[PDB]
């Protein structure tokens, strides 16, 4: 009824002279492993070995060099570290992104074939190694949409393991199943895949991010109707934000004890002297970060550098939250991920990242043993995207869509409403996908 | 409404370091509220010395550092350089793409000494004595200090009366010019047995007066 | 970096009226970020105006604003417009555009346009009235005497002073003007001569105020007393 036709889930069904660009001392095991499987199916293994972010000019007039390459592997995000720091500073995303526009600048008209390690999981017995490794995977799958020419695809393999790689990479790369979303394991090869899905109450006080705005707006005020006993709503504009005094009232009306606070979710200690700061007498039940991230634009000009930086509410926000709630027992962590991650559509690429960082953290969290929640959201409410198959959901009929989604208490569920006639003819125009097979 | 402050004025000598702080009502200023400096010589468009709390572009001079000092953005300029007498401005990131600058501090940078303005003050002309009077030129020039307080008097205090005194503006001297003008009836400017011009630049006033009757 | 933006030229406007000042971006890709707008008033600060996105034509305003600006695109010219309409008097001020730099942020301020002065003003464009300012009587002093004259209530801005008709420049001293409360300018120029001259030596102030096509010549005399 109604919401059940909107709501789906990521699965992993099993089915089955190039250049090397990998960073000086990273690699190297995978790297031999990769060149010996490689020439096994005839064609001539060359390192392209890459500077620590490199300037995408300098790699363009190597490429210039190199002569006709028929395509390039790319172990960046292999063998690699996070020294302490921001989740999406992460050299191999800077770098796949200045890779690309430089083949593309370079004019080889050769695919890339980005290889990561445990960033993916094919199902709840893996791990998520580093949750980062994700925004690969979603960056990737919107430079496929915006230039299918320069895009090959993923494939994830086990930490450090060299052997599934050489085996079915020589297939991967040449193989005809137009399978661009893979994932290499023991018990054989996975596919990445999208399917439909089968068939609560909050206590304390339940916490929302992006609370002020619109969405934490509609969820602030749902969390209400729903029953709230108290609502803490944070926000760098906190009180001071438009219409934030008619907010308070409007659901201070549906029997909710609510509160206003400025916070900066970027700032270990900003959200430190806020957790400090709640009553012992109500102490903190849930969370719903929803703190949004807003950077348009294409993949042409995109840089690590930007992702990042605009990025850090929503992804800060998370690694925040996480890290100051691993050790209190709360219902519901409530991650708003997007269609960005999930599919990705041409111009999203500025939100696709900081979701697949959300996507992993939940998963990795329920694997670690903590109630986690990454809900990939379609459309909201108050022209380029009714068209092409996305159309807006309600507020009520999205969040009761997320009432059952923690009813079942699965991890990762899809909750959008898609027209799959003209979705699949738009999201195929240029390039096929073997992702919607099971439909 | 959340209102951005910074220091209104701020006085640095050559090699010297002065520090400039941005703060917000709404709370702690920190990083996610992506702090931007800029600087804007007088006549020109702002250039921009920091983004992103500490970020220096390529044309931001090395003397310019961007920081969190205790619930404030800080701008710090180390060593400065006459040619850093600029207005300053802080931006800052809030809510739904909102964005709030801060009201600027105008930092000076002493270039020369003290100079006491010169005030020359004009009487209504006869001719000018047509229709209404009025009119009381007080012309002020050469003063290193570019920044005056002009205070008119008629034996005792009008200021309410039509008093227009112009902004500072640099002479060839690298002194500062500024003009006043006091508008008044005719009757009113017979009427009194004498009016004054006060400027006050650095703490000292001059003065001049003329009387509605002896030249 | 090497990304510009150029502005429109300055713009003198009436209350109630409306105004489209245009930002052209040349030197790099257009189509991934945010044009934003901030104005300045007289010797004041900079306000924030608002963001018009490149890549999907979206708007944030600036609250006290709304529903008087509309900011656009056009991908074509690879220029962005802000428009200002039913203008009062406070709507005076430089009109600044702003973007990121070449692989830069979506809402950045890096790179600034050169700035447009549009005025509004009740204006009614006048021809300046200039008085004698005669010089002193009193003492010899250190030698010298002021005298000068007074150029009040011109409207469109740019007035000129020489005197002698060009040939004294010696100690001449002419002041940027005063706007008054009435949208009108009055300015003095002023010249130091030595006194010993008062009275054989002629002095005429030829102002020009080219906007009216009014030019006059005021020979400014000792007075009578």
């Amino acid at each position: 009824d109604e919401v059940s036709a909107l709501r789906y889930r990521i699965e992993w069904r099993p089915t089955g002279t190039w250049l090397v660009a990998k960073y000086a001392g990273t690699a190297d095991e995978t790297s031999t492993a990769a060149r010996e499987a490689l020439e096994s199916a005839g064609a001539r293994v060359r390192e392209l070995v890459v500077d620590a972010r490199c300037g995408r000019d300098e790699l363009a007039e190597r490429l210039r060099s190199v002569g006709e390459v028929a395509g390039v592997l790319s172990l960046l995000a292999v063998d690699e570290a996070e020294p302490e720091e921001a989740p999406l500073a992460l050299a191999s995303l800077a770098d796949t992104l200045s890779l690309v526009q430089a083949m593309v600048s370079a004019e080889l008209g050769c695919p890339l074939w980005t290889v990561t390690e445990s960033a993916v999981a094919t199902g709840p017995f893996e791990r998520v190694r580093n949750a980062a490794h994700g925004a690969l995977w979603g960056v990737g799958r919107v430079i496929a949409l915006e230039n299918p020419a320069v895009w090959g695809g993923l494939v994830d393999v086990p930490a450090g393991s060299v052997a599934e790689l050489a085996r079915h990479l020589a297939a991967v790369v040449s193989g005809g199943a137009g399978e661009d979303q893979l994932a290499l394991r023991a018990d054989g090869v996975y596919g990445r895949r999208w399917v439909r899905a089968a068939a609560w109450k909050p206590t304390g006080t339940v916490l929302v991010t992006g609370g002020t705005g619109g969405v934490g707006g509609q969820i602030a005020r749902w969390l209400a109707r729903r029953g709230a006993p108290h609502l803490l709503l944070v926000s760098r504009s906190g009180p001071d934000a438009d219409g934030a005094g008619e907010l308070v009232a409007e659901l201070e009306a549906l029997g909710a004890r609510t509160t206003v606070a400025a916070c900066d979710v970027t700032d270990r200690e900003s959200v430190r002297e806020l957790l400090g700061g709640i009553g012992d007498d109500v102490p903190l039940s849930a969370v719903f970060h929803a703190a949004a991230t807003l950077d348009d634009g294409t993949v042409d000009t995109l840089t690590g550098e930007r992702i990042e930086r605009a990025s850090r509410a929503k992804v800060l926000g998370a690694r925040n939250l996480h890290e100051l709630t691993r050790e209190l027992d709360l219902t519901a962590f409530v991650l708003f991920s997007s269609f960005a991650s999930a599919f990705g559509a041409p111009g999203l690429g500025g939100y696709a990242p900081g979701n697949a960082y959300l996507d992993g953290l939940a998963q990795q969290r329920r694997s670690d043993g903590l109630p986690a929640t990454a809900v990939a959201w379609g459309t909201w409410a108050g022209d380029r995207f009714r068209r092409h198959g996305v159309i807006e959901m309600p507020p009520e009929t999205a969040c009761r869509a997320l009432q059952n989604a923690l009813d079942r208490a699965e991890v990762c569920p899809i909750v959008i409403d898609v027209r799959w006639d003209r979705f699949l003819l738009a999201y195929t125009a240029q390039r096929p996908t073997r992702l919607f097979d099971e439909i | 409404q959340t209102v951005v402050i910074q220091e209104p004025s701020l006085t640095v000598s050559p090699g010297g370091t002065v520090t400039l702080t941005c703060g917000s009502s709404t709370g702690a200023v920190t990083s996610g509220h992506y702090p931007y400096w800029f600087q804007q010589k007088p006549g020109q468009a702002p250039r921009t010395l920091i983004y992103d709390t500490s970020n220096k572009h390529s044309w931001t001079p090395a003397r310019f550092s961007g920081s969190l000092l205790g619930g404030k953005a800080a701008l710090t300029l180390s060593g400065a350089q006459p040619e850093d007498e600029a207005e300053y401005y802080c931006l800052l990131s809030y809510s739904g793409a909102l964005w709030v600058f801060g009201g600027g501090t105008k930092l000076t940078v002493l270039g020369q000494p003290k100079a006491a303005p010169s005030v020359t003050l004009f009487p209504p002309s006869s001719e000018e004595l047509q229709a209404n009077k009025a009119t009381l030129v007080c012309l002020i020039s050469d003063f290193y200090p570019g920044a005056v307080t002009v205070a008119w008097k008629a034996d005792s205090s009008p200021v309410k009366a039509g008093v227009e005194t112009t902004t500072p503006s640099k002479q060839s001297n690298n002194k500062y010019a500024a003009s006043s003008y006091l508008s008044l009836t005719p009757e009113q400017w017979k009427s009194r047995k004498s009016y004054s011009c006060q400027v006050t630049h650095e703490g000292s006033t001059v003065e001049k007066t003329v009387a509605p009757a002896e030249c | 970096a090497e990304v510009q933006l150029v502005q429109s030229g300055a713009e003198v406007k009436k209350p109630g009226s409306s105004v489209k000042v245009s930002c052209k971006a040349s030197g790099g890709t257009f189509s991934s970020y945010a044009i934003s707008w901030v104005r300045q008033a007289p010797g004041q600060g900079l306000e924030w105006m608002g963001w018009i996105s490149a890549y999907n034509g979206n708007t944030n305003y600036a609250q006290k604003l709304q529903g008087r600006v509309t900011m656009t695109t056009d991908t074509s010219t690879s220029t962005a417009y802000m428009e200002l309409r039913s203008l009062r008097s406070d709507d005076t001020a430089v009109y600044y555009c702003a973007r990121a730099p070449n692989y830069g942020d979506y809402v950045a301020f890096d790179i600034w346009g050169q700035g447009t002065t549009v005025t509004v003003s009740s204006a009614s464009t006048k021809g300046p009235s200039v008085f004698p300012l005669a010089p002193s009587s009193k003492s010899t002093s250190g030698g010298t005497a002021a005298l000068g004259c007074l150029v009040k209530d011109y409207f469109p801005e740019p007035v000129t002073v020489s005197w002698n008709s060009g040939a004294l420049t010696s100690g001449v001293h002419t002041f940027p003007a005063v706007l008054q409360s009435s949208g009108l300018y009055s300015l003095s120029s002023v010249v130091t001569v030595p006194s010993s001259s008062l009275g054989t030596q002629t002095y005429i102030c030829n102002v020009n105020h080219k906007p009216s096509n009014t030019k006059v010549d005021k020979k400014v005399e000792p007075k009578s007393c």
